[PDB]
Order: C-alpha cells, then structure tokens, then sequence
C-alpha cells in the first residue's frame, strides 16, 4: 500500500475535539500588559471539517483546565499564575449564520 | 451470513438528500427478524420510533423531514452468528 | 489537576503537530469540484517560540497521498489520489 | 550532596539577555572538579570550547555573543554520588 484510504481520511478529519496550540493573548485579551511564557498553551478545541460550505464545526459541551503560566511585567518580577482555559468536549456541524 | 441484500463497498455509496424531504438509507436485509442498527459518525445513533424514523426490512431506514443533522457518514450494522457486517453511506445535499 | 509549568512549556514549544488543513488552501486552483472530505490531517509545525522575533518553521519536509472524493457540481463523484505536504522537523528561527 | 550553590526550583529562574552580547548561565558548583553538562530544550547539548562557550566552576557557563539559538529553556546537570542534579533557567529578551 502507498495511499491513505478514503475511510481513514474521512474518519480522521471529520469535526471533533483535537489538541490545538492557542495563543494566551487570544484567551486573555485584557492582559496585554504581560508577556506570558510559554506564550501559547495546548487545548482540546473543535477542529476538522463538516464537508459542506454551509456548515461549521462548533462546541456543544465545554469545561475548564488550569495551567501554571509565568507572567512577566517589565521591571516588576515575574510570578507564576495559575490561569484557566476553556476546553471543548463535544462538537457538532451546524449551519453557518450571518 | 451477510444479512444485507447489497454487498459491502469500501467507498461509501452517495445518497443525495434535500432538507425538508424524506431520506431513505437503503440497507434492506433478507429477514424481518435481523436486528439492524443505524449510526452517524462519530458517535450518534438514530433509533426508529415508527414516526419520524421508521425501519422496514424490505426498504431500510426511512427518515421524514431530513435536516442538516442527517448530513454525513451513516452506517447500518447487523451481527449474524458472532460476525458483524455493515454498509456505509455518505449523504450529500445538492450544492 | 493543574498542569505544572514544565509540562505546559514542553508540550507547547515549537514542534510537528497533527493539523487539519483545508484542501482549498493547498490547491487554490482546483475550483471546479467540491472535495469530500474538505480538509485532511497533516503533520505541520506548530506551537510557540516564546520570543516575538522568532518563528516556528520547517527544516525537513515530505509528502503523503490520500484518497479524496471530488464532486463536480451536478456531474458525478469520483475517488482521486491527491498528494499533500507534511513537516518532519521544526525549529525556531529569526523572523 | 547537591553540587550547585543555588538550590533546585521547579520554576526556572529568568535570565535577561541581548543577542550579540555576553550571556551567563550561573550554575556555579561547590568544588572545582564536578562535571557539569549544559542542555537546551528540546534537542541540544551545548559544548564548551574554551572560546565562545566557556565553563568556570565558580561562575557558570559564559557564552560570548549569544545567538537566537540560546533563547529558551536551558538546564545544567551534574551527577555526584550516583545522583543526577539539575537546575533550570529560562532566557528572556527585552
């Protein structure tokens, strides 16, 4: 064999929760006074395709995860701050709106 | 053996659907006492209730007023003598 | 359980990760058909370099071929075997 | 038993640095004949050569004109009496 079979491509790409590297500033847009290390975190988030231009993959069940982040403010020290993030637990293909 | 009248196909058969109209998943079998299950990938199950979703051995599953929730990869499953058999279909709304 | 600093740092640092890439982005000139699936799972560089002057880029690449279904608006569906690019190694380097 | 003057911390200490200038990873040890290795996460071992990367047991590793390759999580390791000890540092620009 030399090709990934259709059923495998479909089952592995269809809308579902997958580990996604997310920038912390996107999650905490009101805390731009800090530089965070690491600057991004690994989160389960809805991803993949719905195979229909009129549908989109969205979360239907969510929860929180807490992680230790180093928060740096110029010429203030730097301290570890536990920060919480939203994780997607279940996803679904729904019509896009405008 | 394989209870499905039609043979298994590695690439799923395409079923053209129209929202708001009847949708038929045609996995008819050779006997009314074979138990067949209908699933939507990845983890949903569609259970016949005799009204919105009907099972008819000679036809397959008949869904009234199909919606966007029925767009995707649908599978009929049956087990005969310890052996699991299936037929996959891809429903698709016309552009 | 709170994820410890060292674990968050090691798991997020620049590296090849499974990314769901849209087929249109990779083949912007294949506009005559609708593809199913419309995206594919590929290893691509991702993560952070924790320095605004650096960026996570590939240093070794390769290809993978996958079976995709192409549907020409109102004129049939056919399986096709399409090739895609993956990233084997990643490094943080100057923007 | 620990050979490093400063004690182990689960949270790495921050080292402010500038590309092109001198960077010192301060993992000084208690005696001059302790063997210390320098690692960069993820895939590197930094080798002292006497000129651009220099080891000084009373100070730490001294790197002339650090490059973007030195921006990151660096670790000093030493094994004394069968026990592996480590100290972690995180370099940060401006």
């Amino acid at each position: 064999h030399e090709v990934v079979k259709f059923m495998d491509v479909y089952q592995r790409s269809y809308c579902h929760p997958i580990e996604t590297l997310v920038d912390i500033f996107q999650e905490y847009p009101d805390e731009i006074e800090y530089i965070f290390k690491p600057s991004c975190v690994p989160l389960m988030r809805c991803g993949g395709c719905c195979n229909d231009e009129g549908l989109e993959c969205v979360p239907t069940e969510e929860s929180n995860i807490t992680m230790q982040i180093m928060r740096i403010k110029p010429h203030q020290g730097q301290h570890i701050g536990e920060m919480s993030f939203l994780q997607h637990n279940k996803c679904e293909c729904r019509p896009k709106k405008d | 053996g394989r209870p499905f009248v039609e043979m298994y196909s590695e690439i799923p058969e395409i079923i053209h659907m129209t929202e708001g109209r009847e949708l038929v998943i045609p996995c008819r079998v050779t006997s009314p006492n074979i138990t067949v299950t209908l699933k939507k990938f990845p983890l949903d199950t569609l259970i016949p209730d005799g009204k919105r979703i009907i099972w008819d051995s000679r036809k397959g599953f008949i869904i009234s007023n199909a919606t966007y929730k029925e767009i995707g990869l649908l599978t009929c499953e049956a087990t005969v003598n310890g052996h699991l058999y299936k037929t996959n279909y891809l429903t698709h709304r016309q552009t």
